[PDB]
RNA sequence: AUUGGGCGUAAAGCAAGCGCAGGCGGAUUGAAAAGUCUGGUGUUAAAGGCAGCUGCUUAACAGUUGUAUGCAUUGGAAAC
RNA sequence: GGCGAAGGCGAAAACUUAGGCCAUUACUGACGCUUAGGCUUGAAAGUGUGGGGAGCAAAUAGGAUUAGAUACCCUAGUAGUCCACACCGUAAACGAUAGAUACUAGCUGUCGGGGCGAUCCCCUCGGUAGUGAAGUUAACACAUUAAGUAUCUCGCCUGG
RNA sequence: GGUGCAUGGUUGUCGUCAGCUCGUGUCGUGAGAUGUUGGGUUAAGUCCCGCAACGAGCGCAACCCUUAUCGUUAGUUACA
């Protein structure tokens, strides 16, 4: 685990006089091999907020496979009027991505990839789009299985 | 036999046009009443799957849980079966958020255990009011977790009388990968339920016959004395 | 707007720091203006000793100050160096009319007295170290003594301006409205170059049902 | 499913 | 936002109808191939873009060879 | 609720008369959707003329209210409100969803047509609603009459 | 001497008012909601029933004094 936070925010709620101050932070954790855990948590205290965020991240673990450090198929994730592209590229281009996008691409243990954000650039919506793009990823063996001919073609 | 076609006398019956459409594949067309019937063959194979999987979990020595909260009939049946064999159960309504977390449940049931064992230790030393309210709290704890005290861990298997009537229970069950078996009447979602037994609950005779068969299935696997093993004869129990 | 919970519950379950009686306002003013100076001298001049308390027991031109601390060595010192000096200041501030005597005694589980814990917390805060972690290990090490929930409030500067961000923690069952719960309270002041910070702590040592009356 | 034995 | 945008409540469906041109057009056969795929020929100045070679103490720089683009002709191709 | 593309259409009688639905297993044989321009119709109000004018009621007059009322309360009442002749084209001319088009759970209905029976009530074909699965969206919600899947054509928009 | 717009501490305020929060957990893109909502019952979020919520923290009551009927130990300088 690396448990590197991605986005932090401060927010208040209104009541009868004054505003109660419960800030929220979003964290992403990986294994450098494919496990991904994302979680946002709000709390009165910063260390307790980190504790709850880690709890949520550890409770939302899921692993994804890789193909020579990249994803072989050109696919786009669409979520909340925001799209993220992902496109294979040889070892001579290196990783190229935005900050939070870099956090995702690194924490999952991935490598060189072509990703450009589309739509709005709010952090959480874009993060959701990243997971959405991850989900519909398919593997050559399984798409071969659904074909009557099984030769990875 | 088991799930005999001629053994049963009332398996059909349901309010029409209140059913989820994709449940029509397991039902044959209606004749006159439009009260949802059931193809007894697929019922037989579903019960056979339940029978072999409960034997399998018996070999694994897995924990069994009975979940049912209908008005009186299946409630009385589950209470009798639960006081007959070791199984978790509930009579009160399903508490919101029970299966999803057991740590709070663990500490609460430990509190229940320490209080009841202190009552056992106590010899009416406490005054009338003190032990009066203590016994009231004990009875409240019996109302809450008096049916789920027989386990300290996650429930290895659980039956649902009706996922629609127990939407909270099946929703919690969907969160975890634990095996869940239910009784789809005519209007449930197959993807939520793991193993499907499309039996009826609109009539009490069907419910009693099926629960008797499943209780015998889960009892005889543990090599305890049973009631029905492979006998086509059955006990007739009409609702009061 | 509240009150110090120590004095609210004081004198009914806990006892006094100075127990004495004399003639009505004839010379009692002398004793009651003499004793407080000595006690706060003991608090401020002797920090490392972690003194739990000092009892003043006076009757007709005599004084019996009994100290109760955690480290008698510091108040004694190497080759009993500190005892001669401390006797010097006390007899210079107690007068020749009263006899002098002093000895150190301990008490079972002294780590659950509010005053020494508050003083230790204030001393730790005065080191310009992140406050929250300091209170975190403080609460951990006071709960490790096998007690109930604890209350703490620290009001003062936090990295400069924005005084409106005072910090406090509530733990466990800490009923101050009751009277028979074996509850003590303490308060201390720390002085930085930016201002004065007040710390207040409520220590709970288990509810003490069927206590009866005061000792 | 059915892989619990 | 031709590739590559939207138009229910953030801005955008004309108040609606008739309708030329134009835009898009149901199934099959024959003809040809205008477009299109595509062989070939000529053109697409040099230099300069990318790649390679030589001269530079490395280097910008010079020279050097190929590389692409569209156009006309012509030969197949008949799915649209 | 019915009609139509709508605005709108409600005492009745007649003449004229459009458009609309189902089976069409009788006929031409793609004769089809869109629509620049162009043409047409089109709430109320308004424009000028000839009438009619009970009441209503712009404007205006008086009386009340309040710090005050050219408002709101009342009393009145000119134009206008209706008929015919020509112009008039702004309305939230909102289903805020352009037109046509095939398909995608369903349930409760309503209405018309066909078969057949006493109503009852079965389905078929459409209009008309409510609910709701999938799907959509930012949600509201929509959801076999989509704002869904997609297509064709116009018209429009690119911060205030 | 000036700085309660540098502070601690202190006091009044809503108010002797029942309301105010957290852990877990659920739903939701999310601010957040769900307990604390509803119905009986109380000075009262007092308890109870239902309740995707289960529990916990402050306060409410409790434990402090007094008034009260009477009993006990002791009796003066109260008494008599």
């Amino acid at each position: 685990f690396e448990e590197r936070i991605v986005k932090l925010k401060r927010i208040s709620k209104t009541t009868k006089g004054g505003r109660n101050m419960r800030f929220s932070v979003l964290v992403v954790v990986g294994n450098r091999k494919g496990k991904i855990g994302y979680g946002i948590a709000k709390a009165l205290e910063v260390p307790n907020a980190i504790k709850k965020a880690i709890k949520a991240a550890h409770n939302s673990l899921h692993t994804i496979e890789i193909h020579k450090g990249s994803i072989y198929h050109e696919v786009i994730g669409r979520s909340g009027a925001s799209r993220v592209l992902l496109k294979p590229a040889p070892q001579g281009t290196g990783i190229i991505a935005g900050g939070a996008i870099r956090a995702i691409i690194e924490l999952a243990g991935y490598s060189d990839i072509y990703t450009k954000n589309l739509g709005r650039n709010t952090p959480i919506n874009m993060i959701h789009a990243t997971m959405d793009g991850i989900l519909k990823q398919l593997s050559p063996r399984r798409v071969a299985i659904l074909r009557n001919k099984n030769l990875n073609e | 036999s088991l799930a005999k076609l001629g053994e049963m006398r009332t398996h059909v019956g349901m309010v029409k046009r209140y059913w989820n459409p994709k449940m029509g594949f397991f039902i044959e067309p209606e004749r006159k009443h439009n009260n949802d019937h059931f193809v007894l063959e697929l019922q037989r194979q579903s019960l056979q799957t339940a029978y072999n999987y409960v034997k399998e979990v018996a070999q694994n020595n897995g924990q069994i849980l009975f979940v049912g909260t209908k008005n009186d009939y299946v409630k009385k049946l589950v209470n009798n079966i639960a006081k007959r064999v070791d199984v978790a159960f509930i009579t009160q309504r399903w508490l919101g958020g029970t299966l999803t977390n057991f740590k709070t449940l663990s500490i609460s049931i430990n509190k229940l255990n320490k209080l009841v064992e202190k009552q056992a230790e106590n010899a009416a030393d406490l005054t009338k009011k003190e032990n009066l309210m203590l016994s009231r709290e004990i009875e409240r704890l019996e109302k809450f977790f008096g049916g789920v005290k027989s386990l300290k861990r996650l429930p290895n298997l659980l039956i649902v009388d009706d996922p629609v009537y127990e939407k909270n229970a099946v929703a919690e069950a969907n969160i975890l990968r634990i095996p869940v078996v239910a009784l789809c009447n005519t209007n449930t979602n197959p993807e939520l339920v793991d193993f499907i037994i499309p039996a009826n609950n609109h009539q009490p005779q069907s419910t009693c016959l099926l629960m008797n068969l499943l209780a015998d299935a889960v009892a005889e696997a543990k090599a305890m004395p049973t009631m029905f093993a492979y006998k086509p004869d059955e006990e007739i129990q009409i609702e009061i | 707007q509240k009150v110090n919970s120590n004095g609210l519950r004081f004198g009914i379950n806990k006892n006094w720091i100075s127990r004495w009686t004399a003639n009505s306002h004839a010379q009692t003013a002398k004793w009651l203006i003499e004793d407080e100076k000595i006690r706060n001298l003991f608090f401020v001049n002797y920090r490392n000793a972690q003194v739990s308390n000092v009892e003043i027991e006076r009757t007709q031109a005599t004084v019996d100050v009994f100290v109760y601390a955690a480290q008698p060595a510091f108040l004694i010192g190497s080759e009993n160096k500190n005892i001669q000096k401390i006797t010097k200041q006390i007899k210079q501030i107690i007068g020749r009319t009263t006899n002098l005597d002093l000895t150190i005694n301990e008490i079972g589980s002294p780590m659950l007295s509010a005053r020494i814990i508050a003083r230790d917390l204030a001393n730790a805060i005065e080191a310009r170290v992140p406050l929250r972690t300091a209170m975190r290990q403080s609460l951990i090490k006071v709960l490790k003594a096998g007690a109930n929930g604890i209350k703490v409030l620290v009001s003062g500067r936090l990295n400069g301006a924005e005084i409106a961000r005072d910090k406090m923690y509530i733990e466990g069952n800490m009923p101050l409205s009751t009277l028979r719960a074996d509850i003590d309270y303490a308060l201390e002041k720390a002085q930085t170059t930016y201002g004065v910070i007040g710390v207040k702590v409520w220590i709970n040592r288990g509810m003490i049902y069927t206590k009866g009356l005061n000792r | 499913m059915g892989n619990f034995d």
